[PDB]
């Protein structure tokens, strides 16, 4: 490790090689503009807003990516600096419609900030703004063109992050724009519905397809009831929609508000969480006691497995059979409510709160649907939810709290650890310790891979006859790399492998509130979600296990007899079957 | 002069991609020789030598259109190029570019509905003496 | 031809390099003989030498690569050596990888010279065959490979950075400096770049020494420059004179005068990059220093004379039209400025400007000169500033007086007919596409310039040339 020496604006430091100046000033108590740069993602220069003056040099330097030197002489307060900003902005602003009424983004638009911040009050310089060509035409993301800044980071989000990369750069000044191939829709290729690409852009180019009319559609009808609900994750980041510090904790808040909307019946996922716990350990059973294929994956989130279906088919017979526990939950008030009610399924309509955007496409699938019947009918991210309380409008912050309904609304922690990561295969590890050996465990010892992080190795003793092999993934790269290891099958020994596609688990979902770049280098916002979730985990005070729950102990007795019955698979188990790609 | 493959033999273009697999940046190669074999390009041939790579087409599509002299619809028999140079632009080429729209009856740019004629902007072949 | 080059006192910097002088001499020759680079960066050459020779690379792997990828318009030198005499080229890099200690080394030249292309790749097999491409180069321990790459022409490819990629087969799209491509460049390795023509001295640095170099030329910038002339010139051709030849003496001296006895207004250096160098400056020394303060710069050689008949306003739009076509498209500058550089224009063309606008032009101008990352578009303004400098009054007749002087722009010049001359025979009344022309026979016509669009149909119809630009 090299140490440099640098002085900079009255003050010298030692830092080690590699070091930018950008981040060098952060730590030194100074701003610079950023429009193009993240952290570790996109270092190419692009934004051209970031000029400082450096001594002994021709013209100005983007600090961005410019690397630091020894000896060298920074100032970044000369009027050259100040007019190159200004101009520079002028000439960028002459694009992006500047209808900034009407922008999804609008007030935290990082453009619109920086127009405001610099106090350029006049454009002289008009222009001919390149074509307009909306493609409202696929199911989960819609592009805006008329907004686009070329910023390029969606096109590296997409490419190195979530390791797809469907997206590129065509034409020559004007036509240069950022399409996908063969001039088709979103839809059209193997998009996974990341959700990565809509949340990073600092613009307002992309935006999620808005079904709040349809909600408030299914709402104004009183011949039908509204079931809403409702994740583990809602609560995680919302109260940063209201100007809360980041682990603020509103879930009776949360209840009283939607109870302020005339919702019928408000209920929680956990439940049916918690069957198909007892679900997937149920089969962790039966493929031991007959040799079923292994090893086994879960099959929570739509993304991943949009992702198995569309690439790679070859590992279909490893999915699980089961439904989603939004599925799950949404069959099972579509048929065992409805029994105990008296009511005809068609007249209820059920939504949900989720963050992941892919289950947009996941509720358009045919065959997720029990006796022909929609198991759910409207889902919605939890941004367009806060529009909605916005509209609706009422003073959030002097909320009293509200409890849960019956019986589906109960509580555990072991299935509260849903929302970060690898918590549900915490559960069914602890869950299928508790059936088989009565073993009592809290957390599993995980092996950090070397040069790979994000992806975790356990392997703990859950009987002393059978030892099972733990793989905890989150990231789509780490996907990749798993999923060629597996058809490398180098992994034969392995028994459980969780995947999801969104990095670092559901409280970095692609529904999750928009965030600034300036937090993201202060504090990850993924360990906060985190310790508050844990800390919302430690005070469940009634149940940490999901098989001691007495209504699910109930279900189990009265109407679901045991799992991998003939009813469970006909209600519950459901396949899947390779998509055609266009890539 | 070797006549142009037809776009739909494939067979070709994956003996190409093993022939070439090994040469460090082969794209750009292989998407030259390719357009010297087949004399346009089509979009298939980006999915299919794409497919042969493994690497998703986005950098290929890219690399095909960010290169002006390449090119994706069929042209005609013969191109007539007009150098556009300074040299060649002092003598008031415009008058040349004029006429020859007017003779050809056709805009700058395209191809003559006959398969025959075609008209391209080149801004130097390089004899401007 | 191989027997031709080595009856010509060739290859022998080869033998004499490798046998008695160190790679550590040869920069220190090139240092004392003053050279610095022609491909319009204005760098010194021998002090590049010394950040490639000095940095480490991890494996131990340097890389040399040889820039023919000329795309200035009416530049023709760049091919010309390589089809005159390619063995004069291949053995200057040979030397390079000597001093360097580069084992292998990459050419790259456009694909639309046939001549050229196959010219080469004889010379590359007479030399391997002989024994000077491959291992064991004259019985030493120097081994030096080369491989062809096959550019297609791309202007914006000729960039340092930007040619690297090309190479590494990604997109030809520009890289920020710092780090230079001397310290991380191709696959991350040191690299060195130059163009042809500075390698074409280098034998004869060897052979005949730093001082016979040094002997001609002055202090800062010592030999001499060639020159692809061209423009409105009687004579066409190249011409290898030294820097500080007065501009006087290459127009008249040289090339003979303006033909047709016509007016010299104006004269182009350096191409789309460079400027506009009027009479007032007929007197200057060409060299680095001098044109450089008068706004222009070498570029990659070009020479381009104008006479009185052309209009500079029309120039300096079609200039801007290369930049506008070229630009590699990620710096707002480059990519949206040049738009605003090129709607003010036309509408100067078109009569539909007001005034302040040439105010309006330097706002930005100065702006995007200091904030453009590709080096061409800050050289992108270059022209029109040349022109706006000593030419402001031409500008004055467009946005005032709405008349073109040189009868160019064609929708601000009117046609008035020679009535003296004009026979009246109602040609041009047949051939006026609007209907502006009316008359009776054997009296010259009227016409309205409110009805033509001012095609100029008419003029080229009348069989005595009676119709005139006003
Ligand atoms: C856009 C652009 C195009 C260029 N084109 C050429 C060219 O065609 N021929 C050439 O010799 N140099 C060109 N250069 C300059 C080269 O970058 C490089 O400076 C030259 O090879 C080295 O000579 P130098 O020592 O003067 O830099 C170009 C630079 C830029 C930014
Ligand atoms: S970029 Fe979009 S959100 Fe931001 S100010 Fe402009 S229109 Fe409004
Ligand atoms: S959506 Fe538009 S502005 Fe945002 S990163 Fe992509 S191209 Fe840039
Ligand atoms: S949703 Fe995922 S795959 Fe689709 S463009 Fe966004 S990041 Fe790429
Ligand atoms: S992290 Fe959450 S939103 Fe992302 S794929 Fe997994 S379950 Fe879906
Ligand atoms: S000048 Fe700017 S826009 Fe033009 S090629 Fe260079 S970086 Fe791209
Ligand atoms: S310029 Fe054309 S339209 Fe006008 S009078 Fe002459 S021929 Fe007719
Ligand atoms: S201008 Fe020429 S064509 Fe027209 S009437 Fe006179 S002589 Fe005839
Ligand atoms: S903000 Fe510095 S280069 Fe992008
Ligand atoms: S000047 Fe004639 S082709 Fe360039
Ligand atoms: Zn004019």
């Amino acid at each position: 490790m090299k140490e440099i020496t640098f002085k900079i604006n009255g003050q010298e430091m030692i830092v080690p090689e590699g070091t930018t100046i950008l981040e060098a000033a952060r730590m030194n108590n100074i701003d610079i503009p950023t429009l193009c740069y993240l952290k570790d993602i996109n270092e190419i220069g692009a934004c051209r807003m970031c000029l400082v003056e450096i001594a002994g040099a021709r013209a100005l330097q983007a600090a961005c990516v410019y690397p630091v030197a020894n000896g060298i002489e920074v100032l970044t307060n000369s009027p050259k600096v100040r007019e190159a900003r200004r101009v520079n902005l002028e000439l960028i602003l002459s694009n992006h419609n500047r209808e900034c009424t009407t922008c999804i983004r609008s007030e935290n638009c990082e453009l619109q900030t920086l127009a405001t911040d610099l106090g350029v009050s006049d454009i002289p310089f008009e222009g001919e703004k390149s074509g307009k060509l909306i493609d409202d035409l696929s199911t989960s993301v819609v592009r805006d063109e008329s907004k686009c800044i070329l910023c390029k980071r969606c096109v590296s989000v997409c490419r190195d992050v979530q390791s797809v990369a469907v997206l590129g750069t065509v034409g020559r000044g004007f036509t240069s724009q950022v399409q996908p191939v063969f001039n088709k829709s979103l839809a059209d290729v193997g998009c996974i519905n990341c959700g990565q690409c809509i949340i990073n852009c600092p613009v307002g180019a992309l935006k999620e397809k808005s079904d709040i009319q349809r909600v408030w559609d299914a709402i104004a009808d009183p011949s039908k009831t509204v079931i809403v609900q409702t994740a583990p994750a809602v609560r995680a980041a919302l109260g940063e929609e209201f100007g809360y510090p980041m682990g603020t904790s509103v879930t009776g808040k949360m209840a009283a508000a939607l109870r302020r909307l005339g919702f019928d019946k408000v209920f929680d996922t956990d439940f049916g969480a918690d069957v198909c716990i007892m679900e997937e350990g149920t089969e962790l059973i039966g493929r031991v006691t007959n040799g079923g294929v292994l090893p086994m994956i879960t099959s929570c989130s739509p993304g991943w497995i949009k992702f198995i279906e569309t690439y790679y088919p070859e590992a279909i017979p490893h999915l699980s059979s089961c439904k989603s526990p939004q599925n799950i939950t949404g069959a099972l008030l579509k048929n065992h409510y409805a029994q105990t009610n008296n009511i005809d399924p068609k007249d209820m309509v059920v939504v949900s709160i989720m963050p992941c955007t892919a289950k947009k496409y996941e509720v358009q699938r045919e065959e997720l649907c029990t006796d022909g019947n929609a198991d759910v009918d409207i889902s919605i991210t939890t941004r367009e939810l806060a529009r909605m309380i916005k509209e609706a409008r009422i003073l959030f912050n002097k909320l009293p709290d509200e409890d849960f309904d019956d019986y589906y609304g109960e509580s555990t922690g072991a299935a509260v650890i849903f929302g970060a990561t690898g918590g549900v295969m915490e559960a069914a590890v602890r869950t299928v310790a508790d059936v088989l050996n009565k073993k009592d465990i809290q957390e599993i010892d995980y092996q950090i891979v070397r040069g790979v992080d994000g992806i975790k190795k356990a392997s703990v003793e859950v009987t002393p006859d059978l030892t099972v092999n733990l793989v905890v993934a989150h990231g789509g790269a780490n996907i990749r790399e798993v999923m060629e290891q597996l058809k490398a099958g180098e992994l034969a020994d392995t028994h459980f492998i969780e995947l999801m596609a969104c990095p670092g688990g559901c409280v970095n979902g692609g529904g999750q509130p928009i965030v600034s770049a300036k937090d993201k280098m202060d504090i990850d916002i993924r360990t906060e979600r985190a310790k508050a979730l844990y800390d919302e985990d430690a005070n469940v005070l009634t149940y940490r296990k999901s098989h001691q729950n007495p209504s699910v102990i109930r279900l189990y007795e009265e109407y679901l007899e045991e799992p991998n019955s003939p009813k469970a698979h006909h209600i519950l188990h459901t396949k899947y079957s390779a998509k055609p790609k266009l890539v | 002069m070797a006549e142009l493959i037809p776009v739909e033999n494939l067979d070709v273009v994956k003996a190409i991609v093993a022939e070439h697999r090994e040469v460090p940046g082969c794209l750009m190669q292989i998407l030259q020789e390719t357009q010297l074999k087949y004399g346009y390009l089509p979009l298939e041939l980006q999915g299919t030598i794409a497919d042969e790579l493994g690497i998703p087409l986005t950098e290929v599509y890219g690399v095909a259109t960010f290169y002006s002299q390449f090119t994706l619809k069929p042209k005609g028999k013969y191109k007539i190029g007009i150098c556009l140079g300074t040299a060649c632009y002092v003598r008031g080429s415009q008058a040349i570019i004029d006429k020859v729209n007017s003779v050809l009856g056709t805009q700058v740019g395209d191809t003559t509905e006959d398969g025959k004629w075609s008209v391209d902007a080149t801004r130097c072949v390089g004899a401007c003496g | 031809n191989i027997d031709e080059y080595i009856g010509f006192d060739g290859y022998l910097a080869l033998e004499k390099v490798l046998l008695t002088m160190s790679p550590v001499d040869v920069i220190n020759e090139v240092k004392a003989s003053g050279l610095r680079g022609r491909g319009g960066g204005g760098f010194p050459t021998g002090l590049k030498w010394q950040f490639a020779h000095d940095a480490v690379s991890e494996d131990g792997i340097k890389y040399v690569a040889c820039n023919a990828d000329e795309g200035d318009p009416g530049a023709f030198m760049d091919r010309s050596v390589l089809e005159g005499d390619p063995h004069a080229v291949i053995e200057a890099m040979a030397i390079a990888g000597y001093a360097v200690g580069a084992s292998k080394g990459y050419v790259y030249v456009r694909a639309e010279y046939p001549i050229a292309v196959n010219r080469l790749q004889i010379a590359i097999d007479q030399a391997k065959e002989y024994g000077i491409l491959g291992e064991n180069i004259f019985e030493t321990d120097f081994s030096f490979d080369l491989e062809i790459r096959l550019g297609a022409g791309a202007f914006v490819c000729g960039e340092e950075t930007a040619l690297m990629n090309s190479i590494e087969g990604k997109r030809g799209e520009p890289r920020p400096r710092p780090p230079f491509p001397a310290n991380k460049g191709l696959f991350g390795k040191p690299t060195v770049l130059n163009n042809v023509e500075t390698y074409a001295n280098i034998p004869k640095i060897i052979l005949n020494g730093a001082e016979w170099f040094a002997s001609v030329g002055t202090e800062k910038s010592k030999g001499t420059k060639v020159f692809a002339l061209g423009g409105k010139i009687n004579n066409t051709g190249l011409l290898e004179i030294p820097m500080g030849t007065t501009l006087r003496e290459i127009i008249y001296e040289i090339g003979g005068g303006i033909p047709n006895g016509k007016a010299f207004k104006a004269a182009q250096t350096g191409g789309p990059s460079g400027g506009c160098l009027p009479e007032s400056l007929l007197d200057t020394e060409i060299d680095y220093d001098n044109l450089i303060a008068a706004g222009s710069m070498m570029g990659s050689g070009g020479l381009i004379v104008m006479d009185e008949d052309n209009c500079m306003v029309d120039v300096a739009r079609f200039f801007l039209d290369f930049t506008q076509d070229e630009s590699c498209g990620k710096c707002p500058p480059c990519r949206i400025g040049t738009k605003r550089m090129l709607e003010i224009l036309e509408r100067i063309c078109d009569g539909k400007g007001v005034e302040g606008d040439i105010e309006r032009l330097e706002e930005l101008a100065v702006g995007i000169k200091s904030s453009a990352l590709c080096g061409l578009g800050q050289t992108a303004p270059n022209p029109v500033l040349s022109t706006i400098r000593f030419f402001r009054d031409e500008y004055e007749a467009h946005i005032r007086d709405k008349k073109c002087p040189a009868g160019v722009c064609k929708h601000l010049l009117d046609f008035k007919i020679n009535a003296d001359t004009c026979k009246g025979c109602g040609i041009c009344a047949k051939k006026c596409p609007a209907d502006a022309i009316s008359g009776e026979k054997k009296k010259p016509y009227n016409i309205d310039t409110s009805k033509c669009i001012k095609c100029g149909a008419c003029i080229e119809a009348c069989p005595f040339g009676s119709i005139s630009k006003a």
